[PDB]
């Protein structure tokens, strides 16, 4: 199938700082991907972002009641839904499962990486460090980054390269708002 | 701090739509056009709030009438596909004989139509399987994700195998133990 | 309890 295809996107976006003290209402209309008029609450009217939506722009401008809809929305629907779903999102909490296991940086050396595999939180923000004998490992860190798992959970493996001494052990670190002290983890080599 | 999007699109000429919320990139729910139904994405959500779906019939009818508006200001411009990125991953660490799940990341597409297999030894599998529906970017293009519940085993390979216009030929992401 | 729906409407034909 090689028809052509045509889409049309649109997306009301509601942008909260500090709760629901200041909140930011933007309506946003797509052709493919480009946008092409949108309504920001910090103007009070629709404009045209390109050529393509400069009738739109005007036409909706020029209805009042439309307007007057659009320039209560950071009211009757962001601080609205906001109040809706605020207690299993904005406050959603799950703290990490954290787990330490060796690997290879080349499958016929020897144990030369340490994963930290923290896997399950949310939300997204979360700093993981690693520990030689109490003391910081910053070089020879790597990490897949943060990994959304799409069910409203995260995982995110972070490595340290390194060759183990007997007598050491390493200490992988997990700080997340869920917790309220340090998460630790050791490996003993 | 936050962000709610409420995103819509429609899509010619395959006549799809659809409706969702996203919250800080998660979705927290999405219509069922056909069965005219909202879809919780975690169960639990459907507790603590409620949506009418027939609102998002509402809008979806708009977007229709505005694609084909904005289809003849345009001179009949069509989408240029951008094929997708395949990640695979599991959702947890991986220990033989303990359920785990695969993950198969679809990721930076349009338009927003894919065929996704899951294989288990070069052999389809659809028992468990579970999906997402489309996901908003914030350049506008779209990421997906299939989910496949397993019992991870030496003997068992996979692949997700995904399928884009594209795309020349079939991606497939392989997983296997170790 | 209710999630309130942001209306789309039409461009101008
Ligand atoms: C469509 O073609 C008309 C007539 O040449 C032109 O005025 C208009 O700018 C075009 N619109 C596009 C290419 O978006
Ligand atoms: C999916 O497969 C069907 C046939 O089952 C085909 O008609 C369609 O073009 C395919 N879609 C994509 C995006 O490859």
């Amino acid at each position: 199938d090689t028809r052509p295809r045509f889409l049309e996107q649109v997306k009301h976006e509601c942008h909260f700082f500090n709760g629901t003290e200041r909140v930011r209402f933007l309506d946003r209309y797509f052709y493919h991907q480009e946008e092409y008029v949108r309504f920001d609450s910090d103007v009070g009217e629709y404009r045209a972002v390109t050529e393509l939506g400069r009738p739109d722009a005007e036409y909706w401008n020029s209805q009042k009641d439309l307007l007057e809809q659009r320039r209560a929305a950071v009211d009757t629907y962001c601080r609205h839904n906001y109040g809706v779903v605020e207690s299993f999102t904005v406050q959603r909490r799950v703290y990490p499962e954290v787990t330490v296991y060796p690997a290879k940086t080349q499958p016929l050396q020897h144990h030369n990486l340490l994963v930290c595999s923290v896997n399950g939180f949310y939300p997204g923000s979360i700093e993981v460090r690693w520990f030689r004998n109490g003391q910081e490992e910053k070089t020879g860190v790597v990490s897949t980054g943060l990994i959304q798992n799409g069910d409203w959970t995260f995982q995110t493996l972070v490595m340290l390269e390194t060759v183990p001494r007997s007598g050491e052990v390493y200490t992988c670190q997990v700080e997340h708002p869920s917790l309220t002290s340090p998460l630790t983890v050791e490996w003993r080599a | 701090e936050h962000v709610i999007i409420q995103a819509e699109f429609y899509l010619n000429p395959d006549q799809s739509g659809e409706f969702m919320f996203d919250f800080d990139g998660d979705e927290i729910f999405h219509v069922d056009m056909a069965k005219k139904e909202t879809v919780w994405r975690l169960e639990e959500f459907g507790r603590f709030a409620s949506f009418e779906a027939q609102g998002a019939l509402a809008n979806i009818a708009v977007d229709k009438a505005n694609l084909e508006i904005m289809t003849k200001r345009s001179n009949y411009t069509p989408i240029t596909n951008v094929p997708p990125e395949v990640t695979v991953l599991t959702n947890s660490p991986v220990e033989l004989r303990e359920p785990n799940v695969l993950i198969c990341f679809i990721d930076k597409f349009t338009p927003p139509v894919v065929n996704v297999t899951w294989l288990r030894n070069g052999k389809p599998v659809t028992t468990g399987v579970s999906e997402t529906v489309f996901l908003p970017r914030e350049d506008h293009l779209f990421r997906k994700f299939h989910y496949l519940p397993f019992l991870p085993s030496t003997e068992d390979v996979y692949d997700c195998r995904v399928e884009h216009w594209g795309l020349d030929e079939p991606l497939l992401k392989h997983w296997e133990f170790d | 309890e209710t999630v309130c729906p942001r209306t789309t409407q039409q461009s101008p034909e």
